[PDB]
């Protein structure tokens, strides 16, 4: 996927590996190598008006 | 603000509040704004 990866303060259980949102899309993940809880947010967007 | 004895302080705007709203309006604003959600403007401000 594509998005902005930020450190997440949301704690994970030791067995927890990924966090999912209401829409059943991954929003928080744990890095495979260095075990950190990383937040995933889509890159900024918007409508453009003239 | 004298009006022949009639008292309009409750409906008249109150300069004391930063928002120039009457005391009645403040009660209305607080009671119904429950689901107004965040005014974070959906910028990068709400990281999560
Ligand atoms: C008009 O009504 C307001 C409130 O309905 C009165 O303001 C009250 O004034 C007394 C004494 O100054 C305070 O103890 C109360 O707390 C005030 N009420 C509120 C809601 O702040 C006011 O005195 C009335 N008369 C005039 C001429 O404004
Ligand atoms: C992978 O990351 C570094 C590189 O070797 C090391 O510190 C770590 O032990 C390696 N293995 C695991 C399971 O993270």
């Amino acid at each position: 996927g594509t998005g902005v990866l930020t450190e997440s303060n949301k704690k994970f259980l030791p067995f927890q590996q990924f966090g999912r949102d209401i829409a059943d899309t991954t929003d928080a993940v744990r890095d495979p190598q260095t075990l950190e809880i990383l937040d995933i947010t889509p890159c900024s967007f918007g409508g453009v008006s003239v | 603000k004298y009006f022949g004895g009639f008292n309009f302080s409750q409906i008249l705007p109150d300069p004391s509040k930063p928002s120039k709203r009457s005391p009645i309006e403040d009660l209305l604003f607080n009671k119904v704004t429950l689901a107004d959600a965040g005014f974070i403007k959906q910028y990068g401000d709400c990281l999560g």
